[PDB]
């Protein structure tokens, strides 16, 4: 904390809620390759260390274009083809079923 | 519901996932070898089974056993995303010592996330040491060794009244006790005073009140990170903090030729402290 | 059904106020006064003179620069009033110091006088230079305007100067003066220099 | 107080893996002042006062083509009391790749110690 | 039981008003007891 | 003492930098760079359960830069059989000797 | 690179520089040139009783542009 | 511009319903030891950022001891807003509170 | 080949209408080769490639054509083209930025970053830069940060600073709205070199340089001609050495050239309607904001000494400015003791000051000390030690600093002292404040060996008395410091020999 | 002058390249390193 | 001080419109442009020109990310002071499909 850097905005309240299946407007990474790495250590396109998900191993991120210490990281999504149920909310779907 | 939304059925089924960013999934090494992250090991097992079913839907559509190969795959793509979030939900191998605790067990324990990294944290600018008796310090004071005194620093903003004291802290530098270790410029950039000598530090010390050419940061002034002096204060502590008099605001007296923190006898009943090798946490 | 779900997006990009003409001379009035409400910080050094602290920190870096919330180039400001943090007009107001830092924060009203060109607006401008690619102009002796040759009529040509560049000849045979009336095609904020893109044709 | 660290260069090397790393100094890859604490065989002179961050033995590996040191990582300074070196018996007739080194850490009674 | 009250808070669509001292530490807010039970405001002289 | 990393900013020079309190790195002239992370996980053979084992190695005070496969193997097995001599796989040679 | 590093040096958008939010509160109502000549008299001559030197260099052109000819 | 003026109108009228006037304020006329600790901490955090100080400092270089010298001479230009748990407030000044 | 390639680069621009961007990556890649690499484009096809671009600028502006423009930007040594190829490249930059003023963000970078060269090289760098200062008024802003980003670092060679600061006061003489931001950048980064040198100076008694001859070294340079994948963690011989004999020469170079350039600016014909009012006012504000809060800084406040003595009115505009600071009731205590310290050393060590201006400072300085005679002289046996009167203990010392150096202006042949100093001092010495004990040991004893001789006041029985009676270190040292001691710099004192009074 | 010592027979010993780690008199595998005339300094305290 | 300031104080960027931390991103600018903070899921991409009587996007609502996908909108982000573990909570909660909406009402 530096006292020379004030912050004007602050959080009043937090709403809980459920992410709908329109992560498509959020996430344009689409992580589909189950292979993660290859020979000579470059992260594979589509794999779980995709460079659109943040900078990694002195590279630059494919989304924000910043290095390892300036990038926030970004959220990619795995398309499930079939609607597997949410295991938190199973006890309450089995009530309304 | 002032947004007048609709309770939809898709809230209970996961059409997709999200994958946390790479910084939250960096490779979890141990010893002196790098290993793959745990949260990818049950997120690849989801992703091979989403690749098995992607081919077998094309196998059916170009025209049996193709349904028993498909319904058995739904047994495990449900169970792998079950094992991804919870871990006590999924049976799986059932040999014992289940790997990849999943995103619930990262939150629920005594440790979890919500009691080891939110309700309790680890702090900067703190020290701990064995305490030792002293009747020559005050009752509201602590005896700070010169080991801690040349480390714990305070960002003192330089002004017109402290410039006589903060020039000497830059000229003393990191070596002498009544000294500094860093100066912070008005652009936020630090200048360490460690590798310099007396002539670099005596030059800089005369530049603490020179205004910057930059106008976006004209409000600011510099900040000397002076060492901890005799006018600072300090929170002391002990390991069972059972009441609030086990954490109190001692003033600082820096005592030379000492290697332990040093405490008066009037505080020995408030911290429930006996001088037999107890350590006290010191917060600045 | 998208006539209410997406109609805010149209209201987001519907222009609020359009630019009309003055004295029947074609030149669309792009200079306008918009009243705004700011949420600004205040230093402890201007805690004896708080109106100078809002002006020098927040409002003086805001003139002659494009502002995204008002859509024009701010030409200044007038009538600054700090809003009091107490509903009690007077001098001895009070602002609210933050808990972390020593800075305060406050709401302010001020009347900006922004210069607001939009598409289909008609403007003057002195011709600065002219090659066989484009004409560059200064609208109101301040603002870069680039009328390019694809937007210039075909029925005009480009005489070329001898040693020093080249002049311009219209249909009338007139060597044209600087004072040229055109229509805004696009307004570029690609950099810290406001670029007006224009056409001569209708 | 005495302490022994075992330096075992056969540690990460696999069972069928040939010998990569060798004690001593590789040639023409030369940081100086490593010769202050160490002998020509990549083993420390005994009696040497070692602080933290000092080279405690140097080797040369072939998968990196670099001469690298092992670092004394202990806050207490020490000396070198002994350097033993252990010959192979399971896979014989090879050179030294197990060295045990004994320190001594002197203990004057400090304020805080318990009698 | 972190992820049973979390399930109950999401099904309820419950707005955390962030006023218990265990809620403010999560969101990183000044606590509302003692020195945080009021506000300091600065009486500035000029209009 | 001065290890390699990225280059120094502040229009100072391109250089290598220097630690301060073992996890932040400063240049040779005092100026400080932004926050090296030092990935760690603690202890208590043991320490839980063994999951997997792959070939990467942390060597860059934080993230890793080692053990990338066969960037040197092309020049590994063409330097192994030059050190020892005189293999006696001899043709027209030794007619001489 | 040397013009790719230190991204915050070109940012200059801290809360001591930029206001947090700006909201218009009415609609922008069009002004007369006899106000623009009146405002730029009373604004330029009031700011000249230290930044703001390069901006008044631009307002002196615009003030003269509504009344003169270079 | 129409929603904001309606939002501003609510925001300042709600904040005027929560203000208690100077005659109807019923809290204590003393400075409740958590006010004195935050007034001195906030004023001294301003004095360290070059605030205009209204006291003759005799070579005191601690910012917190300078604020303790303004409190003794009733020279701190601050106002305490005392919140009641339904959100309403009372603005007490540092001048008229009784410092113990 | 003048007829051949005029199709090759006119149909290359058709290939940027054909929209595959192939020939862009070869033709503009050849110009991105250095000028030291002779396989580039020559001057021949540069007359040919560019005239395709100049009369057809509407057909380059695609975002894939960025490299077509990103190579013309780094076209190095464009300022050394032959004068009919030179005016053709300059004309392309004038029609690029008139078309799209997105690239003057990029081109103005390059002009400021090449003022390292002398004036004679950059006669065409300014006329491009001055063009888009007059054309583009929202370029006063971002170029002003480019002057602060690309100032030469202090570990550079000596010729960068003497020529950048020479080309930047060349800049100031054409854009006078940007001169307050010119002098604020010089004076701030002269102190950075200056203050590493007064510690380098010796003790209270200096030396002779042990040099019967001096070496300026015009030829102290080589020629102006001027990686594998990783380096490896390096090792010793940092050898962080300084040009201890070079920092004074840089300060010799810069601070004479500042005074050289300002002395052509200030003159009795620029105080009429030119930049005479502008520069002398922008330095006095910069005096009281930048140098006057630099603790213990010799050899920069001579620039204020230099301009003040070109005019008699530029003394009278600064003497009361020096008084307006040193007796401002609102300022801090150290901002007045240091200001009075600058008062007495300025009146004494100044050769061109008129005889009436010496006394009028001391007239007001005696007017302050006798208004003091009832208002605060009754507070001595009251409670509160002698630290309360440090403003009195400084203004007395500034008056006694003048009698040590300018006793012989106040006196006529008849002996009639001005303001009756022969009555004044011995009445102030016998006051309850005892101003011979609390002031500086040298200047009050230098007053003791003079006021006996010049027959004003006798005090060798009081300094004998005061030292027999026997918080403070910040006040001894603001009295020991003298702003106008003689100069460690040697090429700048040659100018100052006409301006500066020595010991005798 | 290269010097080790065998831990069994205390026979002083040199060890070159491509040698076994064995003593030459006895057949002993453990073999300890001697000390030479080299400067170390101590405050006599 | 002992929990936020001396442990994991960060000044994150939060969208005011959707109330999220992890959906924001600094934009990858035109070479004549200054980068700025933009929200991903509050942004409609530029090949959605839905047709004053015609609407043009105002040239400063258009930003681009690192690959080259153009977006429209995504502005109205602010700076708040949070701990860092609020981000690491909000990535563990999004993996559950749970969304947090931060109401940044001091505006
Ligand atoms: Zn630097």
């Amino acid at each position: 904390m530096d006292i020379s850097k004030p912050v004007g905005s602050e959080i009043t309240s937090v709403d809980f809620g459920i992410l709908t299946a329109k992560i498509r407007n959020l996430s344009a990474k689409q992580i589909t390759n189950p292979t993660v790495l290859d020979n000579l250590g470059h992260p594979v396109s589509g794999g779980l260390y995709d460079l659109a998900l943040g900078a990694f191993l002195r590279n630059l991120c494919s989304t924000c274009g910043l290095d390892e210490k300036f990038c926030p990281g970004h959220q990619g999504h795995i398309e499930l083809p079939v609607p597997c149920y949410n295991p938190l909310f199973f006890n309450q779907l089995y009530i309304y079923l | 519901n002032l947004s007048r939304k609709l309770v939809k059925a898709d809230s209970f089924f996961m059409d997709v996932l999200v994958v946390p960013p790479t910084r939250f999934r960096l490779p979890s090494k141990l010893g002196e070898e790098v290993h793959e992250n745990s949260q990818n090991q049950l997120l690849s097992k989801v992703l091979t089974t989403s690749l098995l079913i992607r081919d077998l839907n094309d196998d059916l559509s170009k025209l049996r056993v193709i349904f028993s190969r498909l319904m058995n795959a739904f047994v495990t793509i449900q169970n792998d995303v079950n094992a991804f979030i919870d871990s006590t939900k999924a049976q799986g191998r059932t040999s014992g010592k289940v790997p990849i605790p999943g995103v619930k067990q990262a939150l629920e324990k005594k440790e979890g996330l919500f009691r080891k990294h939110m309700m309790g944290k680890r702090v900067n600018y703190a020290a701990r040491s064995v305490i030792s008796p002293d009747p020559n310090i005050e009752t509201n004071e602590i005896g700070v060794p010169p080991v801690f005194a040349v480390k714990l620093t305070y960002p003192e903003p330089v002004t017109a009244y402290n410039i006589a004291e903060l020039r000497q802290a830059v000229i003393n530098g990191p070596d002498k006790w009544p000294g500094a270790t860093q100066i912070q410029n008005e652009d936020g950039s630090l200048v360490s005073l460690i590798g310099m000598s007396v002539e670099q530090r005596k030059a800089l010390a005369n530049q603490l009140l020179t205004p910057s050419s930059n106008v976006s940061t004209h409000t600011l002034n510099k900040k000397v990170y002076r060492h901890i002096k005799n006018r600072d204060v300090v929170l002391m502590n002990r390991q069972p903090t059972l009441h609030k008099a086990s954490m109190m605001g001692h003033k600082v007296r820096v005592l030379p030729n000492e290697k332990t923190l040093r405490l008066h006898y009037a505080n020995t009943g408030a911290y429930n402290a006996d001088f037999d090798g107890d350590e006290m946490n010191m917060h600045f | 059904n998208e006539n209410r779900e997406t109609a805010r997006f149209i209201k987001k990009h519907k222009k609020q106020v359009t630019n009309p003409i003055d004295e029947k001379n074609g030149t669309s009035n792009c200079i306008v006064r918009v009243p705004i409400a700011l949420y600004v910080s205040l230093a402890p050094m201007y805690l004896e003179n708080p109106l100078q602290g809002v002006m020098k920190q927040h409002l003086n870096p805001l003139v002659m620069k494009y502002n995204n919330k008002v859509g024009g180039v701010v030409l200044g400001y007038e009538g600054l009033k700090i809003l009091d943090a107490d509903p009690l007009d007077t001098s001895e107001k009070l602002i609210k110091i933050t808990p972390d830092t020593p800075f305060g924060f406050t709401w302010c009203h001020v009347n900006l006088y922004v210069w607001q060109p939009q598409v289909g607006d008609v403007l003057e401008g002195y011709i600065f230079i002219q090659s066989a690619s484009h004409i560059g102009l200064l609208i109101h002796d301040a603002f870069n305007a680039s009328i390019k040759k694809n937007n210039i009529p075909v029925d005009w040509t480009f005489v070329h100067n001898d040693v020093e560049l080249g002049h311009w000849v219209d249909s009338n045979g007139e060597p044209i003066d600087g004072k040229l009336r055109f229509t805004v095609r696009n307004v570029h904020t690609t950099g810290r220099v406001v670029s007006v893109d224009g056409t001569l044709i209708s | 107080m005495y302490k022994t660290e075992k330096v075992d260069l056969a540690l990460n090397r696999n069972r069928g893996d040939p010998i990569t790393q060798h004690f001593g100094f590789g040639n023409d890859e030369w940081p100086k002042e490593w010769l202050e604490k160490l002998d020509e065989d990549g083993l420390p002179y005994i009696g040497t006062y070692v602080e933290e961050g000092d080279p405690i033995c140097a080797y040369f590996d072939d998968t990196l083509n670099k001469t690298k040191i092992k670092t004394y990582h202990s806050s207490e300074p020490a000396y070198i009391e002994e350097v033993n070196l252990i010959g192979d018996e399971s896979n014989k007739f090879q050179e030294l790749q197990t060295v045990s080194i004994k320190y001594r850490i002197r203990r004057t009674p400090q304020i805080g110690d318990k009698f | 039981t972190t992820c049973q009250f979390l399930t109950k808070a999401v099904l309820d669509n419950e707005r955390e008003q962030l006023d218990s001292p265990s809620a403010r530490i999560v969101v990183g807010k000044l606590n509302n007891v003692g020195t945080g039970s009021f506000d300091v405001l600065a009486k500035v002289p000029n209009a | 003492t001065f290890i390699r990393g990225p280059i120094c900013g502040t229009d100072n020079c391109p250089s290598r930098l220097w630690r301060i309190i073992d996890g932040r790195r400063t240049c040779q002239y005092g100026h400080v760079m932004e926050g090296d992370v030092e990935f760690n996980d603690d202890e208590d053979l043991g320490a839980g359960v063994i999951t997997r084992r792959l070939n990467l190695t942390t060597n860059a005070t934080g993230s890793f830069q080692s053990s990338q496969l066969t960037n040197s193997q092309l020049l590994q097995q063409q330097q192994r059989q030059s050190h020892k001599k005189f293999k006696k796989l001899i043709g027209h040679e030794a007619k001489l000797l | 690179m040397m013009k790719g590093s230190r991204r915050t040096g070109n940012n200059t958008a801290t809360t001591l520089n930029t206001p947090v939010v700006i909201h218009a509160t009415q609609l922008p109502q069009h002004v007369s040139t006899d106000e623009v000549l009146q405002f730029l008299e009373s604004f330029i001559d009031e700011k000249e009783n230290t930044n703001l030197s390069s901006s008044i260099s631009q307002l002196k052109r615009i003030q003269r542009d509504f009344k003169g000819l270079p | 511009p129409e929603d904001f003026q309606q939002h501003e109108q609510i925001r300042r009228k709600t904040l005027k319903e929560k203000a208690i006037p100077k005659d109807q304020r019923a809290t204590t006329p003393y400075m409740t030891k958590y006010e004195r600790a935050r007034i001195l901490g906030t004023r001294a955090l301003q004095i360290s950022m070059n605030a205009p100080v209204f006291v003759d400092l005799e070579g005191e270089t601690d910012p917190l001891r300078i604020a303790m010298k303004e409190l003794a001479e009733k020279k701190i230009p601050l106002v305490i807003r005392r919140y009641l748990p339904d959100g309403s407030f009372e603005d007490w000044s540092v001048e008229e509170l009784i410092v113990d | 080949s003048a007829a051949m390639y005029s199709r090759f680069v006119k149909s290359a621009l058709d290939d940027l209408d054909k929209n595959d961007s192939t020939q862009i990556g070869i033709i503009a890649n050849q110009v991105a080769l250095p000028s030291k690499n002779p396989e580039r484009i020559n001057d021949k096809n540069l007359n040919i490639l560019l005239d395709i671009l100049s009369s057809n600028i509407n057909r380059i502006e695609s975002s894939r054509g960025t490299f077509l423009i990103q190579s013309i930007i780094n076209f190095e040594k464009w300022w050394e083209l032959p004068p009919h190829t030179l005016s053709k490249y300059i004309y392309f930059i004038k029609i690029l930025c008139s078309s799209i003023p997105k690239w003057w963000q990029d081109v103005s970078m390059i002009l400021v970053s090449c003022f390292i060269l002398p004036i004679k090289q950059t006669v065409c760098h300014h006329d491009m830069l001055k063009y888009f200062l007059r054309m583009i008024p929202s370029s006063m802003g971002f170029i002003d940060t480019y002057l602060a980003k690309f100032f030469p670092n202090k570990n550079d060679t000596r010729r960068k600073l003497v020529n950048y600061t020479s080309n930047l006061l060349k800049l100031r003489g054409y854009c006078s709205e940007l001169g307050f931001q010119i002098w604020s950048l010089l004076i701030e980064k002269i102190i950075s070199i200056d203050v590493e040198l007064q510690n380098e100076l010796d003790e209270l008694d200096d030396d002779v340089d042990d040099d019967d001859l001096e070496e300026v070294d015009l030829e102290d340079d080589d020629d102006l001609d001027d990686i594998e994948g990783m380096d490896g963690t390096e090792e010793y011989n940092v050898e962080l050495t300084q040009g201890i004999k070079e920092l004074s020469t840089k300060l010799d170079s810069i601070l004479t050239l500042v005074s050289t350039h300002v002395e052509e600016q200030v003159t009795p014909e620029s105080l009429e309607s030119g930049e005479g009012v502008g520069v002398f006012n922008t330095l006095t504000t910069l005096f009281k904001t930048h140098v006057l809060p630099t603790y213990y800084t010799r050899s920069i406040q001579y620039i204020m000494f230099h301009v003040s003595q070109q005019q008699l009115e530029l003394m009278d505009s600064f003497l009361v400015t020096l008084i307006d600071i040193s007796f401002a009731v609102n300022e801090a205590a150290e901002k007045k003791i240091k200001s009075l310290q600058y008062l007495g050393s300025y009146i004494a060590r100044a050769k061109k000051l008129s005889r009436t201006q010496i006394i009028f400072v001391a007239s007001y300085l005696t007017s302050w000390l006798n208004r003091y005679v009832i208002e605060r002289e009754e507070e001595v046996d009251q409670r509160g030690g002698m630290e309360r009167f440090k403003h009195f203990y400084a203004a007395f010392q500034a008056l006694c600093y003048i009698f040590c150096f300018r006793h012989n202006i106040f006196r006529d042949t008849d002996g009639n002292w001005e303001c009756e100093l022969d009555k004044f001092f011995q009445r102030m010495v016998i006051s309850k404040f005892n101003p011979l004990k609390f002031c500086n040991e040298n200047v009050m004893l230098m007053f003791a060996r003079i006021a006996q001789q010049e027959s004003v006041a006798y005090c060798f029985s009081i300094i004998e008395n005061n030292n027999n009676e026997r918080t403070r270190q910040q006040f001894i040292d603001l009295q020991s410091y003298f702003p106008y001691d003689p100069l460690f710099l040697k090429n700048y004192k040659i100018l100052m020999k006409e301006y500066y009074i020595e010991w005798s | 002058t290269l010097k080790y010592i065998c831990a069994e027979c205390s026979s002083k010993l040199s060890l070159s390249r491509t040698d076994a780690v064995r003593c030459k008199d006895c057949g002993h595998r453990i073999l300890l390193k001697a000390r030479t005339k080299r400067l170390v300094q101590f405050e006599a305290r | 001080d002992r929990l936020l300031n001396s442990s994991d104080y960060t000044q994150a960027s939060v969208c005011r419109e959707c109330g999220s931390i992890l959906t924001t991103q600094q934009s990858v600018p035109r070479i004549g442009s200054i980068s700025t903070v933009c929200c991903r899921r509050c942004s409609m991409r530029f090949e959605d020109a839905k047709k004053g009587e015609k609407i043009f996007i105002d040239d400063s609502q258009i930003w681009e990310d690192g690959q080259g996908n153009k977006f429209v909108g995504g502005n109205e982000t602010t700076t708040v002071a949070i701990p860092f573990v609020l981000k690491y909570l909000d990535s563990e909660l999004s993996a559950m499909g749970i969304r947090l909406r931060y109401n940044v009402e001091p505006k």
